[PDB]
């Protein structure tokens, strides 16, 4: 359930291929049979998400070693500059995109 | 470079080593450039959408659902209206016997 | 699940001496001990079955190269293996023999009998128009082959064909590379497009038999759909209908001579 | 809030800015218990927004003795039962007796 | 990483890490143990 | 006077473009556009996805087996009606914003 | 507030409220309508084991149809007030 | 795209019908408007307009009600008609049902589906069968379908004409309407004949009162389904302006100008053909409806039938390709003179049947001696005529003033426009195509969205050059 | 000028949704409570549903007899 | 099995037990893995009290 | 008595000579909002003749 849009910079760390990651907009479960456990860690939880994946198992699949695991390291998008910028634009195209 | 969140105070300390980054210089730099007439090479804010996502302007569900869902209910008491007047004929030859 | 008879009781002494409700029965984490172990003592005797959340699957044709569909698949797997044919492919077959004389003969039924388990069933499940089907014939056939269908009801053959020197674990992606290349040349030879835009706007689902154990995808069908959602960011379509400005064109340059000079 | 079966995920709200009372307190960062507010004053909705949490430490932090890492005593605010009286109460962490064995001191 | 606060959200962090961990369970080759030679019903006796 | 440049503006909301925006009856601004470039679906959409920005699959008929048997059964839950195969949901929000002019003059 | 059962005339008795006394007249022709209507003594004391039945205007409809009764309480058009297609005698 | 639309620069009518029979009766009062040999029958528009407005006030006292229904049983008649221009200025739903099969079975339906305030019916209908394979005339005695319908009528008691309720079954039923040419000199008497003649009034006649109140698009007509869009659509309702310009359309195609002696074959009473598209074309732009021998059906009269449209100095014939061959098998007997007067046919064309492949307009052409054979195709929704191709210029332009998009199923008034090779739901435009349909559960519209689009509820998909072919809704 | 032509009023097979005698009926703002919100089922269910909330504001729903309510 | 697949990485026979198998988790009675896959066909949702024609309430 | 449409006596209501001539499909409220937008053109159709 995130009501709002962001993308994150997720890190393998397999290959270390920095791949974004973005969270669409998943609407809330219904208020009107309301369940206050499934709202009330609906809620909680989206604080985790918001904060750069705090408290979560990363699991997406990556796009240069095809295949999912969860090893992912998410990068701030200034620590993905850090990065970004600070690669020979040969490996640019290997590890990003 | 992203938007920083709500959370996050909205300030650009200027044109500083690194400026780029701050989101907030660079679309306002990025703003100058154009009543300067300075010609922005870069790319612009990709707006990112999925396979699921449907136009602004989009085609609305209810007035949908409730016109079909009279058909539903008209198509059957349709059907159910097959030898009415001969069905309560007999409802009252049963009720005037009683 | 032939599992929920557990004894609705447990050794563990209660905690609280005293006296209340809820003493001395079951526990969800004993409940769940129980089950795990009398299912174990089951999987002994072989009764145990996993068909029981595909009930509503219709059950797949068995077949002796067929066991790819009777196979509960882990849906990150399939995720993996994303393998995508031009539509207009109806279906798949790959039949290999049982037993190959040749020592290069069991080099490409290793490979066949490889995309028959590895390649084919992801196919189904991903583009969902084809039916992949295997078969294992009997007899020496030191050559498996490949009926890459398609809509318009032609089809092609595949002569499975992998080199001497390599593995198995490439000689499939050098048959895939094989079909999936014949299925848009195929796709791309056809006839008249109008009647197959029609018949694949038709057919119905191929893939309902396949069995994925959805694993950490059980929250809600939202995570079911999770292979079909597909973000795709810097999405480009520059080819706007520009509406331009006739009346009074000019005349946007032509105001305000700004504090008239010392001639005015 | 949307009430179709399958809700794939997207960009942006498919159906314009979404409806409903909690998801006005969600579009606003808010937690979807300020539906149960029955005053939503400027300080309210800062109040609940959680801009600085309004929970604290048991003792001193210099006088700390016992190893909280990251924790306050958070009051819950709790609505009695049938007769809606509402009251609240400072709940703690649980604090285990950390027996370990620290290889460089080779002792527990 | 991520600490599970129920067990059925546990029993999905178990599934995560029995992919990344413990991944020869994954395979096209494990998957078919069963099914490396002659379905069972051609054999001899 | 406070906007040196054309600073974009997005278009009104979807409930105006229902009634105003689009609505020939007023001479809307968009109802030169809603009938040239938006009415039109995209060119690879068929009857289900005529409303997705572009079709979210490779065919129209429905992807999977739970998007299946949910619109097997709702067009039959729906007696069997031409376009009862998109699946719709079973409750009315009771929204203005997806209230739309019933009745009234064209 | 307490008092919850009043005491000033209870009334000797009372129609509307008795077994079966109010009777929601639903429409045979499955259009939702229902119309309220207390069973006449004719029908209070169980003259009928048959369940009541009568024409009315249906207004839906705008035609007399029928009325069978059931009880006020319930969702007057359920998934068993569904009618098995048939095809008419009319058409090709 | 999937959208096909017919030019506009063509004028449309929209008063009422019992307007546009008015200024006919002034501007071309004496000039022949229908003719027939099996009732002899020359009617002027002095005529309709005198035998409209006489029968009208025959329906106002007879119990005829303006909301109220009226059935129609006639075979292929003129006062089946004129029943029209009645029904139509007391907005009566005239109810046209196919004599081609009746039972008491299909009786006991349009008298429960319709509730008709009166019933027009015969006692003898010309109904076909097939003997020995081949087609022959039986006549019916309608008489007995009637009575098996209601036994009322056999157990009469001294009170029973006067009686309330004539029929506790149907209560719906006041009158029936018995239509059989009678030979004898003296009449019915006033007891069982309605008064059909004279000022019915003293200070207004009453009909242009209640004719202000009825608008140019509430029913006047229901025109059963040979195949229905689906179960619900069980008749058609015509308005006033889905008729009169469904007339106007084809009368202006078809350039007929005043002096056209343009026939019809008959059994098209029941279908657009016979109800709205000939007689609304013979009267809208003046002309002349020539009707044919009383039926088509079997090959005796298909011989007599072609004497009658060659005395009657025919310019054209209208009708379905059923009915032309049954002038294509004799065609030979008389010779080729016989078609000099003719100049084309017309042949209407349901929107599902097939294409009439060009070739078998060069047999008709070849037989008839016709400067060119129009094919007009379309549902009955839009009242027989989306697409004409005519038989030279195969050429088919929408006619003019129609659209028809295909939208896919989620919207209603913003569902977005196909893309021209895929089947989505239909949605016609004009003012011919209606909106409305009949049913067991009375007068039934469809959707009209906030652009003018009438739903059909027929699947279809739309091709290159104005090419709407039908389909059947999907049920995966 | 122009001969198009569009009929005079839009038919929608579209039932109303606000009866006179039912009582959470209506057409509700984009943002009021949806019919039945956090309602739950029951008669003022959405009060019996604040125990069970996890944490509630500070000002919150409370006892409030109707008294010169 | 692992023999070939450390071809396929292209690395030693040895190093693949730790590209395959990251860690050995051992199953108990306490830690068992979900025992049966859920169910892939859910239950179709339906109005409320088998309303019919939709439904106007939760 | 227990009836809820009692016949048509003399009252004023709503248009009952096209309240006969429409579709029952359309719900209430919006067909007594379009058995006027009828009249409303009837009016203009007598007014101009
Ligand atoms: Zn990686």
């Amino acid at each position: 359930s995130n009501r709002f849009f962001q993308k994150f910079y997720l890190r393998c760390g397999n290959c270390s291929a920095i791949q974004r990651s973005a969270q669409g907009y998943q609407p809330i479960a219904n208020p009107i049979l309301f369940k206050s456990d499934e709202h009330c860690r609906n809620y909680h939880d989206e604080q985790r998400r918001a904060a750069g994946y705090s408290g979560m198992v990363v699991t997406c699949r990556c796009h240069r070693c095809e295949r999912v695991h969860s090893n992912w390291k998410v990068l701030d998008a200034q620590q993905f500059l850090d990065a970004k910028l600070r690669m020979t634009p040969e490996e640019r195209a290997q590890r990003l995109w | 470079v992203p938007r920083p969140p709500q959370r996050i105070r909205a300030q650009s300390e200027g044109v500083v080593g690194r400026w780029y980054t701050n989101y907030w210089t660079l679309h306002s730099v990025r703003y100058q450039c154009q009543l300067a007439g300075v010609e922005w090479q870069f790319g612009e804010r990709q707006r990112p959408r999925t396979n699921y996502d449907e136009p602004h302007m989009y085609t609305d569900f209810e007035e949908t659902k409730a016109i079909r869902d009279y058909r539903s209910r008209w198509i059957n008491v349709n059907r159910s209206l097959v030898g009415m007047s001969r069905r309560m004929k007999e409802s009252e030859e049963e009720a005037r016997y009683l | 699940e032939q599992v929920q008879d557990v004894p609705t009781s447990t050794d563990r002494k209660p905690t609280g001496m005293h006296r209340g409700p809820g003493k001395r029965q079951t526990a969800p984490k004993e409940a769940a001990q129980y089950q795990f172990i009398k299912k174990w003592d089951l999987q002994m005797r072989e009764t145990w079955d996993e068909l029981e959340p595909f009930k509503g699957l219709p059950k797949p044709k068995v077949q002796f190269g067929n066991e790819a569909a009777e196979v509960i698949w882990p849906y990150a797997l399939l995720l993996e293996n994303v393998i995508k044919v031009h539509p207009y492919t109806k279906s798949i077959y790959v039949y290999y023999s049982q037993r190959q004389s040749t020592p290069l003969g069991e080099l490409a039924a290793r490979v066949a009998k490889r995309v028959s388990q590895a390649y084919l069933i992801p196919i189904t499940f991903h583009n969902s128009h084809v039916y992949v089907e295997a078969e294992m014939l009997l007899e020496y056939s030191e050559t498996p082959w490949v009926v890459v269908h398609c809509l318009d009801g032609t089809h092609k053959l595949i002569p499975v064909k992998p080199q001497a020197g390599q593995t198995v674990k490439e000689g499939a992606e050098e048959v895939l590379n094989g079909i999936v290349s014949a299925c848009n040349e195929i796709g791309s030879a056809v006839k008249n497009p109008k009647e197959v835009m029609r018949l694949l706007s038709e057919r119905p689902l191929q893939n309902q038999y396949v069995r994925v154990n959805y694993q950490w995808y059980g929250d809600t069908p939202e995570e079911r759909m999770s292979h079909l959602v597909k973000w795709d960011y810097e999405p480009e379509e520059v080819v706007p209908q520009l509406r331009n400005r006739t009346q009074h064109v000019l005349d946007w340059m032509n105001y305000d001579g700004n504090l008239p000079t010392h001639n005015s | 809030f949307s009430t179709f079966a399958l809700n794939p995920e997207t960009s942006r709200a498919p159906h314009g800015p979404p409806r409903g009372l909690i998801n006005r307190y969600i579009s606003m960062g808010l937690p979807p218990w300020a539906a149960w507010c029955n005053r939503v004053n400027r300080h309210a909705l800062y109040r609940m927004s959680d801009v600085s949490p309004r929970s604290f430490l048991p003792k001193a932090p210099h006088e700390m003795d016992v190893i909280w890492m990251n924790e306050r005593v958070r009051e819950r605010v709790r609505t009695s039962r049938q007769v809606q009286h509402v009251y609240r109460q400072l709940k703690y962490p649980f604090v285990k007796t950390g027996i370990h064995y620290s290889d460089t001191l080779d002792h527990w | 990483e991520e600490i599970p606060k129920t067990p059925h959200a546990y029993k999905k962090l178990l599934e995560k890490q029995s992919y990344t961990e413990e991944r020869w369970k994954y395979t096209i080759e494990y998957l078919f143990r069963k099914y490396e030679a002659d379905p069972p019903e051609l054999q001899d006796k | 006077e406070e906007f040196p440049t054309f600073m974009e503006q997005e278009l009104p909301e979807r409930k105006g473009l229902e009634n105003f925006a689009t609505n020939s009856r007023k001479r809307g601004w968009l109802a030169q556009w809603y009938e040239d470039e938006s009415r039109y679906a995209h060119p690879g959409a068929g009857r289900r996805t005529a409303h997705y920005i572009r079709p979210p699959t490779d065919r129209d008929f429905p992807a999977t087996i739970e998007e299946y048997e949910l619109a097997k059964h709702h067009q039959k839950w729906h007696l069997n009606q031409p376009g009862s195969a998109t699946v719709l949901p079973w409750h009315s929000l009771n929204t203005a914003d997806m209230a739309r002019r019933s009745a009234g003059r064209l | 507030r307490l008092k919850k059962r009043m005491v000033g005339f209870i009334p000797k008795v009372i129609p509307r409220k008795i077994r079966n006394n109010m009777v929601a007249l639903r429409s045979e022709a499955n259009t939702g309508h229902m119309e309220g209507y207390i069973k006449t003594e004719a029908e209070r004391l169980d003259a009928t084991g048959r369940k009541l039945q009568k024409t009315m205007w249906d207004p839906v409809l705008q035609r007399y149809t029928l009325m069978k009764e059931t009880k006020v309480r319930g969702p007057f058009l359920t998934k068993s007030n569904i009618a098995r297609k048939v095809d008419f005698p009319v058409g090709a | 795209y999937s959208e096909v639309k017919g030019t506009c620069g063509t004028p449309v009518l929209d008063q009422l019908i019992g307007y546009y029979v008015n200024i006919q009766s002034r501007k071309m009062y004496y000039k022949d408007f229908l003719r027939i040999e099996h009732q002899a029958v020359r009617w002027a528009f002095a005529d309709i307009r005198k035998n409209s407005e006489a029968l009208a006030h025959g329906l106002l006292q007879t119990g005829v009600r303006p909301g109220d229904r009226v059935l129609a049983i006639q075979p292929c008649n003129c006062e089946t008609f004129v029943l029209q221009l009645s029904c139509a200025k007391i907005g009566a739903l005239l109810c046209i049902v196919p004599q081609d099969t009746i039972s008491a079975d299909k009786l006991r339906f349009y008298l429960n589906e319709f509730q008709p305030r009166h019933l027009v019916a015969r006692e003898w209908i010309n109904v076909p069968e097939m003997k020995q394979g081949e087609l022959v005339e039986r006549n019916m005695h309608f008489w007995d379908t009637i009575y098996n319908v209601i036994p009322e009528l056999g157990l009469s008691y001294p009170g029973q004409k006067f009686q309330w309720v004539h029929s506790q079954e149907f209560y719906y039923l006041k009158k029936i309407i018995i239509t059989d040419h009678n030979m004898n000199l003296l009449g019915v008497t006033p007891m069982r004949k309605m008064l059909v003649w004279g000022p019915f009034s003293y200070y207004e006649q009453r009909l242009r009162r209640l004719s202000a109140l009825l608008h140019p698009d509430d029913p006047v007509l229901a025109l059963e389904d040979p195949n229905p869009a689906m179960e619900d659509k069980l008749h058609i309702t015509y308005s006033h302006r889905n008729c009169v310009n469904a007339g106007f359309l084809f009368g202006q195609l078809m350039q007929l100008k005043a002096e056209t002696r343009f026939g019809v074959m008959p059994n098209h009473h029941t279908d657009p053909i016979g109800a709205i598209i000939a007689p609304y074309a013979a009267l809208t732009s003046g002309a002349v409806l020539v009707h044919i021998h009383s039926d088509m059906f079997t090959d005796d009269h298909a011989i007599n039938g072609i004497e009658k449209l060659c005395v009657e100095e025919v310019e054209t014939l209208v009708g379905r390709k059923a009915d032309f061959d049954l002038i294509l098998k004799h065609a030979g007997n008389f010779d080729a003179d016989q078609f000099e007067h003719l100049r084309s046919v017309v042949i209407f064309e349901d929107g599902i049947e097939a294409p009439v492949s060009e070739e078998y307009l060069n047999k008709l052409s070849k037989a008839l001696s016709l400067d060119d054979v129009y094919v007009f195709r379309g549902p009955i929704e839009a009242s027989y005529m989306l697409t004409w191709r005519t038989l030279k210029k195969g050429s088919q332009g929408m006619v003019p003033h129609v659209e028809a998009k295909v939208v896919g199923d989620r919207g209603t008034s913003d569902a977005k426009v196909l893309v021209a090779g895929t089947r989505g739901n239909l949605r016609l435009k004009g003012p011919h195509v209606t909106a409305g349909y009949y049913n067991n559960a009375g007068l039934m519209t469809e959707l009209i969205d906030e652009h003018g689009f009438a739903s059909t509820s027929r699947e279809a998909m739309i091709d290159g050059k104005d090419n709407i072919t039908l389909m059947s809704a999907q049920t995966y | 000028a122009s001969q198009r032509w569009l009929p005079l009023q839009t038919l929608k097979p579209m039932g109303h949704n606000w009866s006179a005698a039912t009582r959470s009926s209506g057409v509700r703002g984009p943002h009021m409570q949806l019919m039945q919100e956090r309602l739950d089922q029951k008669g003022f269910g959405w009060k019996r549903k604040s125990r069970s909330l996890w944490q509630q504001d500070v000002a919150t729903a409370g006892f409030r007899p109707h008294r010169y309510f | 099995v692992l023999p070939t697949k450390a071809q396929e990485m292209g690395c030693t026979l040895d190093e693949a037990r730790r590209v395959y198998r990251q860690a050995i988790m051992t199953e108990t009675p306490t830690w068992h893995r979900p025992l049966q896959c859920p169910t892939v066909k859910q239950e179709v949702q339906e109005p409320r009290d088998q309303r019919w024609p939709a439904s106007p309430k939760w | 008595h227990h009836n809820s449409s009692l016949p048509y006596a003399k009252h004023d209501t709503n248009n009952v000579l096209a309240m006969r001539l429409f579709p029952v499909n359309v719900g209430v409220r919006a067909r007594t909002e379009a058995i006027r937008i009828r009249t409303d053109d009837c009016l203009q159709r007598l007014r101009d003749a």
